[PDB]
């Protein structure tokens, strides 16, 4: 048999998503998403495709730059495994 | 003499509404109407955007309402925009 | 002439109208101001007036004083999530900060 | 209809591979419901200053601006979608 | 009656000046705007302009290619101290990100 | 039923740099994003100059003091060069 | 020989300076340091001492921002004191 | 008049640390935050300067500092505004 170690892959996914350009939440799911949201403040709420698309790449980014904080905590914390904490570190420091 | 202006006399008023007893330094005055001016430009700045975006030359009391609603946050904006709407409807009817 | 009236007194509010409605004309922040503007960002800024000043002046009660200093407004401002955020980037003067020390920095 | 539970229609890989790209290696299992309750309230803000700027403008459809000028609202910018 | 004539040739530009002036007078920057204001600020957008492409250009042919695209402006900001300060908070579509990975991750 | 933007600008401007490079419309519009969010700020801050100095009038003055404000470094400073010729030769042109 | 055991006096200390308003540098030494700065973008400059006193406000309620936030990367990492590093990973995560 | 930032004397740099919960203090960071105080007033004092320049005066106000503060992310309440 043959496999590559834990690890191993997750530093190729590393390289290959920092290289790639497009988007990596589905998208009718993220769409519902959020309509699911924009329906608690009104109804008749409607989107443009370009709208929807705006939001998740926003998104994305917004979880992309948080991660790469979140990351920096662990090994802060002399670790490979993020956990919530990592993240709620860099988003209060932030202040958020 | 140059003069200045500042919302002094007008802090001191509302202090009394909700403190009829008590002072304030003239530092925490300096604070207010520093505070004063910083919200005002703010809404003001919004408002003057949504004019903008929106095609106008006129400022009315909902770029005033939407601005308030950007810019405040929660509940907060809420008494600030049933004040306004209110005040409105009262000052033409008053 | 009609005898004039002041409108902050119409309007039931303390803080001036007119001077608003000209504030919102300088800076070129729009061409026009409406007469609803400054009526409605008049009550605004009283009623934000207030809540801090009727939060700090707790805040003087609770040192059992008889007027607001500027720490009194930190205190205050701070205290209410709302107006935390609003002025959370607000550096006061003389303001102090709130006495939040970590548990995990105390003995048992 | 009323829509429900779309918070999951954001799969674990989806937030694996924004982690990934983020330069994270290892993700513990609590993450990933960590992490949409973080995504959630970006959104909510995102999106709810962009339905304000419709509402202002007396509108149902929200557009790719209402969405931008949101954005710039919360201070984070967005290219090539308007401006 | 002199001939119309375009002022970015006169001023040796590329970005339109007469409206570049047009656009600082309302939008309502100010009551009025000087003559030379307009000028000065489209040589600063031009330029502006050239050195973000420039890079991006070089970002192009670093991809072996001729043209632009999202992301070759985003690696051309990204490598450059000064742009990526600029526009250090702006996100770019399908823009990406660097291929920054930390050592202490590797074996 | 119309538009402006600086596609046709920015477009040249590539040529300049790099006269043998095309451009995506997306890379067009990011940008007539950059361009106007810029655009955007110097006049901004322009404004507010003059209104700091109790002021009507944006001069070149405050376009450059806007400038460095606003850009860090050197791209500040090849901005006040660059807009200080276009002014001093506009007027002698 | 009676002594407060270490960290008693460190907490009291943090007590009271939490609870102050007043500045915590010397007043003179800030006021040149601002000056040396100052003078490497221009000689011969002046300050109003509201001017002096407006930046040595600001200057400290950053400086305590930037501990609060470098205290709680110590913690973090399970930690008392504070390192060079705590304040390098707080200001990173802020953009700096 | 230079490296006046060592002006900034241990303890005070140790205040402001415990104003903001610091409880220990490691003996590297009194360079460590010399350095970024430094960067935080070069920033200001900067602005503050081309503010002045810009009004075509010597000295610095209250008001050109707060403006400098103020675009930072920091306004500044007190002297004015």
């Amino acid at each position: 048999p043959h496999r590559y170690r834990p690890g191993t892959v997750a530093l190729r996914e590393i390289r290959r998503y920092q290289k790639s350009t497009e988007l990596l939440i589905r998208k009718l799911p993220f769409q519902r998403l959020v309509r699911e949201i924009a329906q608690d403040f009104k109804t008749d709420l409607r989107f443009q495709s370009s709208a929807v698309m705006a939001l998740q790449e926003a998104s994305e980014a917004y979880l992309v730059g948080l991660f790469e904080d979140t990351n920096l905590a662990a090994i802060h914390a002399k670790r490979v495994t993020i956990m919530p904490k990592d993240i709620q570190l860099a988003r209060r420091i932030r202040g958020e | 003499r140059s003069r200045k202006e500042s919302y002094s006399v007008y802090v001191y008023k509302v202090l009394k509404q909700v403190h009829p007893d008590t002072g304030i330094s003239s530092k925490a005055m300096g604070i207010m109407n520093s505070f004063v001016n910083d919200i005002f430009e703010r809404i003001a700045g919004e408002a003057s955007r949504l004019a903008h975006y929106n095609k106008r030359s006129t400022i009315t009391s909902r770029e005033i309402q939407t601005a308030v609603r950007l810019l405040l946050p929660g509940e907060l904006a809420k008494h600030a925009v049933s004040e306004g709407t209110k005040a409105v409807t009262k000052y033409t009817s008053a | 002439r009609a005898k004039a009236k002041s409108r902050s007194s119409r309007a039931g509010l303390q803080f001036p109208v007119g001077r608003v409605h000209r504030l919102l004309r300088k800076g070129n922040y729009a061409e026009r101001v409406g007469a609803g503007a400054p009526v409605y960002m008049a009550a605004v800024l009283e009623y934000l007036t207030a809540e801090i000043l009727e939060l700090a002046g707790n805040a003087a009660r609770d040192n059992k004083k008889t007027r607001i200093i500027p720490r009194h407004l930190q205190l205050a401002i701070r205290n209410d999530e709302e107006l935390n955020k609003l002025l959370g980037k607000v550096t006061i003067a003389q303001g102090g900060v709130l006495p939040n020390i970590q548990a995990v920095l105390l003995p048992k | 209809k009323v829509l429900r539970d779309n918070i999951q229609g954001i799969t674990k890989p989806a937030i694996r591979r924004l982690a990934r790209r983020g330069g994270v290696k290892r993700i513990s299992g609590l993450i990933y419901e960590e992490t949409r309750g973080v995504l959630k309230v970006f959104l909510e803000n995102v999106i709810r200053d962009a339905v304000t700027y419709t509402e202002h403008a007396k509108r149902k459809t929200v557009t790719a601006m209402d969405v931008v000028y949101a954005l710039k609202r919360q201070g984070r910018t967005l290219y090539g979608f308007g401006g």
